[PDB]
RNA sequence: UGACGGAGCUCCGUCGUAACGAGGAAUUCCUAGUAAGCGCAAGUCAUCAGCUUGCGUUGAUUACGUCCCUGCCCUUCACAC
């Protein structure tokens, strides 16, 4: 519910968080499971929102 | 085609075939100047001494459809433009004669 | 050769009230007036000649002038532009009381006199004519809103707001719509006493206004600026 | 106070 | 015997009876012509089941219909009820069903009502 | 003459002291004649 | 042991309680129907604006609602209290006097909704332990040990008093608080079937004009 | 009785108070609540898959559920019987609301 | 090409007046307004703005309390029937309410030769206030459909009856002259001006 | 000019002011812009809500 | 505009009884508000002392 | 959003727009055959006629979400979590 309530440009904001994360592989394997749940139902409530964009950085991103 | 007579404060329209008042319209104050019908035939309207014109339902006298006061001089003429059914003429003794409309 | 109007007599125009809404008029608001009543023989109590009962009360006699609105509405009443049917006034007890005040009334120009009709006032909810054909005086419900007419304009008087020309804003307001005018007829107090319900506020001018001073000086320009002389 | 999400959007 | 069939429609006390039979299209309630039901505003109202399926239907059929209790509503619905009723019934048992069924269906289609009691039955919250 | 039905009490200050007093007692041995589930 | 209608339920499902009154009742009627609620834990006040009695109570009855009560009044004053038990009976008629509202009281707050603890007080004939079985099961079984919250039904000569009070256990003692209301019922009529049923046989009346209706005692 | 079938088990079992015969079924599409009918109780008994017990007994048929239903979508629930009614029950949300239709 | 249904002329028993069939052909509002070319002008307004199903008279004795949002698909001339009955004395009078609107409707038609219906429906879609406030001072807020429906016979209900409360003007054209105002979108109407007073007062708190 | 935004999402467990409800809705003119609003009135999905300012976001009004 | 002024009674007491402009009709008014709470007092007390 | 008369809430016809002119502050209650209006019966051993209880008729608006405020209450046999 917190999440759903998030605007679709905090998403961005928490889509560049999580690319950050990556890096940091020891945060990334001490909390995986729960950074699986809220990155892809993020993906999952704005799909379309999300799709939409023609963002060359954010293509790099999610790749 | 029942046709109406201005007389004194009042307005009588009679029937062509009876040729007898088939209605009476009495609500006018002072002296009625007008009885002209719209194109339709639907609508009459009326003057007074007062200048107010008031608008009535042919063959409806209880009904008041529209009543301005076209001015606080007598309002001889009131006559319902033919081409045009919403704007009606009003001519009174403040020698301007204005165009309303419903 | 514009014709003239057939009747010239001079006519009395139409005293303006509530249930008339859609004229153009000037609303004076008196918010937060001091007017409280209390048996001693119910008195209205003021900042001087009840100072010992105010603080049996609690209230701060700071607070408890009565004549300021006394004055208030004495110049209000006495403008020609109530002369001229066009304005009509309301007062706000600070304890939330609404007197609607009848634009015919004739307010003694004596306080005591004055302090002997809002106990009357305030009492008996209304307060009638000499001849017995109007009532002058009547509380009325809150809120204001209600009363106040359709399409209106609202400001407050503040001191912090940017100085305006009061003439130069009426003008340029629209005629259908009235201009309401909230003045505090406090001693001293914070600006927000009609916060909740006007669109802004405007200064009169750079120095400090009284309450008389200040709805006199604003009255004046509709008189310029709707010509009422 | 400030709830979840609302919180997060502070993050 | 005369090909007949009765009906009731019910509105809070209002019950109306009708009974339809072979006939040249005379409609009467209370002994007298539907034209003359009152009120005159809701008159339309009892008219409403005769304009949908087009009075072609009644031209082959007299129809009585006895009003008693309630009030002025009340007993317009129950009118309105009971000719629909009586109507679709005599189609029932005299004429071909796919009669009954376009009956049916316009009346259902239009105001459930017209065949169906309508009870405001209390309901506990 | 004779009255027919009983008279309506009056709840006095005695009365309501002696009731309470009642109360006060029952509670002070938690003896309530109260439901429960069987 | 608990009674016929009661001993199906009596410690298995909690009550269901609709507190109605008259038709068209006054301000204050509807004012102490409100207080009847908030006395009885799983009452729910009903308006009874142009209800029929055989209505109200199927519809009760389809509701699964266990009693129904019923109020009436005299210029803005309660006279009488009745209560049906569903689906058969029986049906109590009580009168109401010395009735005290907690709307008469000033700053008087708002009250607690636990489940209240019950006093039934000098009850010792059959129809005495009969009342106590009726009164009894208006409430919720199981109230907390310590729950502050107490009710009180007190006979004294027929005259059933009832007071509501919320405690505090002090070191030498316990303290009460009134809360209110206080009234006055007395058991007038009692009949096998549903308030409905002017027809359900009798269990008991009170006779009035009996001579010895003056001293005679029955609870 | 409900069953898994990856492992085959009898992982639960509900009852009704009363010893009440069940003839219809149905189960919510999340898979939460599991709601029965009866042909001798005229009520509809409901209970929660996870800890088993009787949520609430759902009352206003006059006559036995013949059959129940769930929606996939809505999650409202339709009941029948032969009391010649159709009720539609929201049962889920903070307030219950039931629709009966002849 | 044609199609025959009627093979024979209709004459019934009982006579029935020809405009009567003339509603067979089609069903129009007290037999006098047609519903077919009524269309409602504002996106928004639409399925909540109902009037796609013909009524003779706005009596329909209909169930629109039991749920929430039962109250779209009633008629939207029985709404304002509905809303024009009120202040106790005129409570319970139905039957009142109807024939001031027939005399409304008929008072428009005279006025503009426009469908009245169409003119209650503009004055509705004009007069419904978009944005509003609410108290925290007071803050911007948006205004569901519905509400914006509701709001707006409201007003107009309201106008016209307090603008002849206590004047020579009667309910039915005060009523006339403020929806006739409204779908104008004049200022006359005091609807109109409520809704820019509402929608100015949340655009100086947004 | 004044949009119009179809409602796809009531937003639930947003403690919003009573009276007010928190909301997702989605313009017209773009199927792909969406923006979160609060209402006043009752609102269901399926909605339109005709929105003076697209610009403003929605805030928790306390 | 028409000019009118206000009707008020200087000293005003709300508890205190409205003016009356005939004596006789003040005085008897008075009276029957006496006998009313006399009466009113007297029958409380019957029925309490005869309870 | 009147009065009078007639006819069957509807229609027709006539007129005509000392105290008080719909009631302040506060405060109470209320969700469908409900609010409200209207009339007709009975007085059921308690109560009631300074009235009480029934019966029918007409019949709505706004909400039916929210725990934001304000109070009360409860908690700390698979699969998936």
């Amino acid at each position: 519910d917190a999440l759903m309530v998030m605007p679709f440009s905090y998403v961005l904001k928490f889509l560049k968080f999580i690319d950050t994360v990556m890096q940091n592989k020891t945060l990334l394997h001490s909390h995986l499971p729960l950074i699986c749940k809220n990155l892809f139902f993020i993906i999952k409530f704005n799909h379309k929102e999300l799709v939409s964009q023609k963002n060359e950085e954010l293509k790099l991103q999610i790749n | 085609h029942d046709f109406a007579v201005t007389s004194s404060t009042r307005v009588q329209i009679f029937s062509s075939r009876t040729r007898q008042v088939i209605k009476t319209f009495s609500r006018f104050k002072d002296v009625v100047y007008s009885a002209s019908f719209r194109s339709d035939g639907k609508l009459l309207c009326a003057g007074d001494a007062t200048g107010l014109v008031s608008v009535y339902d042919s063959y409806n006298p209880r009904t008041i459809l529209l009543s301005i006061n076209a001015s606080t001089h007598p309002t001889h003429v009131t006559k319902f433009h033919t081409q045009d059914n919403k704007i009606l003429a009003t001519a009174s003794d403040d020698r301007v004669t204005r165009l309303w409309d419903i | 050769q514009k014709a003239l109007p057939a009747s010239l007599v001079p006519q009395a125009p139409p005293v303006l009230t509530s249930k008339d809404k859609i004229t153009k008029r000037m609303i004076v608001v008196l918010a937060m007036a001091s007017l409280e009543t209390h048996k001693i023989k119910y008195v209205l109590l003021n900042c001087d000649d009840h100072q010992g009962l105010l603080k049996k009360m609690g209230r701060d006699i700071s607070e408890a002038r009565p004549d300021i609105t006394h004055q208030c509405l004495l110049t209000l009443l006495d403008s020609p532009i109530n002369k001229a049917g066009k304005l009509q006034v309301y007062i706000q007890t600070s304890r939330g009381i609404l007197i609607e005040v009848n634009p015919t009334v004739r307010i003694p120009r004596t306080f005591k006199r004055f302090s002997g009709l809002m106990v009357q006032l305030l009492h008996k909810l209304s307060i009638r004519s000499v001849n017995s054909e109007e009532k002058l005086l009547k509380v009325i419900k809150n809120p204001i809103t209600d009363h106040l007419p359709t399409k209106c304009r609202k400001v407050t008087l503040s001191f912090d707001a940017p100085v305006i020309r009061v003439q130069d804003y009426i003008e340029k307001l629209d005629d259908d719509e009235s201009i309401c005018v909230f003045v505090g007829a406090m001693a001293r107090g914070k600006d927000n006493f009609a916060d909740e319900y006007v669109d802004e506020k405007v200064g009169l001018s750079n120095y400090p206004l009284s309450a008389s001073v200040a709805c006199s000086k604003f009255c004046h320009g509709a008189e310029d600026a709707w010509n009422i002389l | 106070s400030l709830k979840a999400g609302e919180r997060l959007m502070e993050a | 015997a005369v090909p007949s069939v009765q009906t009731f429609g019910k509105k809070k006390s209002a019950t109306a009876v009708a009974h339809v039979k072979a006939g040249k299209g005379l409609i009467k309630v209370n002994g007298s012509p539907i034209t003359l039901v009152e009120p005159e505003i809701l008159r339309f109202k009892v008219y409403e089941p005769l304009l949908l399926v087009g009075l072609d239907k009644f031209s082959n059929i007299d129809i009585r219909v006895r009003v008693t209790g309630g009030g002025h509503v009340s007993q317009v619905y129950a009118i309105r009820q009971a000719i629909a009723k009586g109507l679709v019934a005599y189609h029932q048992k005299y004429v071909d069903e796919q009669s009954k069924n376009e009956l049916k269906k316009a009346f259902t289609s239009y105001d459930r009502t017209l065949l169906i009691a309508d009870s405001r039955r209390p309901e506990p919250k | 003459f004779d009255r027919t039905a009983k008279p309506v009490p009056v709840i006095t200050s005695e009365v309501t002291e002696s009731l309470e007093d009642m109360i006060r007692r029952r509670i002070q041995d938690s003896n309530f004649d109260d439901l429960q589930r069987r | 042991q608990v009674d016929d209608e009661y001993a199906a339920t009596s410690g298995i499902m909690d009550p269901r309680i609709i507190v109605t009154t008259s038709r068209d009742p006054s301000t204050r009627l509807s004012q102490f129907a409100k207080e009847i609620k908030l006395l009885f834990p799983n009452a729910v006040r009903l308006n009874r604006g142009n209800y029929v009695m055989p209505n109200l109570v199927d519809a009760c009855k389809k509701s699964g609602t266990t009693d129904l009560v019923v109020l009436h009044e005299h210029r803005g004053v309660p006279t009488s209290l009745t209560i049906s038990h569903f689906p058969h009976g029986p049906t109590a008629q009580f009168s109401l006097h010395n009735v005290v509202m907690r709307h008469d009281i000033i700053n008087a707050g708002n009250q607690s909704e636990v489940n209240p603890h019950l006093i039934f007080d000098n009850f010792t004939t059959a129809l005495g332990k009969r009342v106590v079985c009726i009164l009894k099961h208006l409430f919720n079984a199981g109230p907390k040990k310590d729950s502050e919250r107490v009710i009180t039904f007190a006979n004294r000569g027929d005259f059933i008093s009832v007071r509501q009070h919320v405690y505090v256990r002090t070191r030498e003692g316990v303290e009460i608080a009134e809360v209110g209301p206080r009234f006055e019922m007395r058991l007038f009529e009692l009949r096998l079937g549903t308030l409905e049923n002017k027809d359900a046989d009798v269990e008991w009346q009170l006779r009035r004009f009996i001579r010895t209706a003056n001293k005679k005692d029955y609870l | 009785r409900a069953w898994d079938l990856i492992r085959y088990r009898n992982f639960r079992t509900f009852t009704g108070t009363e010893r009440i015969q069940f003839n219809c079924l149905a189960v919510d599409p999340s898979g939460e609540v599991v709601c029965a009918g009866s042909l001798d109780n005229f009520d509809i008994h409901v209970w929660s898959v996870q800890t088993g017990q009787l949520l609430d007994a759902l009352s206003g048929h006059e006559g036995p559920v013949s059959c129940l239903s769930f929606s996939q979508e809505n999650s409202v629930l339709a009941s029948a019987s032969w009391d010649k009614t159709i009720r539609i029950w929201s049962i889920f949300g903070r307030s219950q609301q039931v629709e009966p239709i002849e | 090409f044609e199609v025959v249904e009627e093979f024979t002329p209709v004459v019934l028993a009982t006579p029935i007046p020809e405009e009567v069939q003339q509603a067979q052909t089609e069903i129009k509002l007290f037999n006098k307004w047609s519903f077919e070319e009524v269309e409602v002008k504002d996106a928004s307004l639409v399925d909540y703005v109902q009037v796609r199903q013909p009524i003779f008279v706005a009596h329909t004795a209909g169930r629109y309390a039991n749920k929430r949002f039962r109250k779209a698909q009633c008629p939207i001339i029985e709404r304002l029937t509905n809303s024009l009955m009120m202040n106790g004395r005129n409570n319970g009078k139905k039957l009142k309410a109807v024939r001031i609107i027939k005399h409304t409707l008929d008072i428009i038609n005279v006025l503009t030769d426009q469908n009245p219906i169409q003119v209650v429906v503009d004055a509705i879609t004009n007069t419904g206030p978009r944005e509003d406030t609410t108290r925290v001072r007071r803050q911007a807020v948006d205004v569901s459909p519905l509400r914006r429906v509701n709001q707006a016979i409201a007003l107009l209900t309201i106008g016209a009856r307090e603008a002849a409360f206590r004047n020579i003007k009667t309910i039915a054209e005060t009523l006339a002259e403020e929806l006739i105002n409204a779908a104008k979108g004049s200022s006359t109407s005091y609807a109109i001006k409520k809704k820019d007073e509402l929608e100015r007062v949340a655009k100086s708190n947004r | 000019p004044v949009t119009l935004a179809k409602v796809i999402k009531v937003l639930g467990r947003t403690g919003s002011r009573g009276g007010v409800t928190q909301v997702r809705v989605e313009f017209l003119e773009d199927t792909s812009r969406t923006i979160v609003r609060n209402v006043k009135g009752p609102v269901r999905e399926n909605d339109i809500l005709v929105l003076m300012e697209s610009e403003r976001e929605a805030r928790r009004l306390r | 505009i028409p000019t009118h002024a206000p009707k008020y009674e200087e000293n005003f007491n709300p508890d205190k009884k409205s003016y009356d402009p005939d004596r006789t009709r003040s005085e008897i008014n008075k009276m029957k508000a006496q006998l009313k709470k006399e009466r009113k007092f007297t029958m409380k007390e019957i029925r309490k002392d005869a309870k």
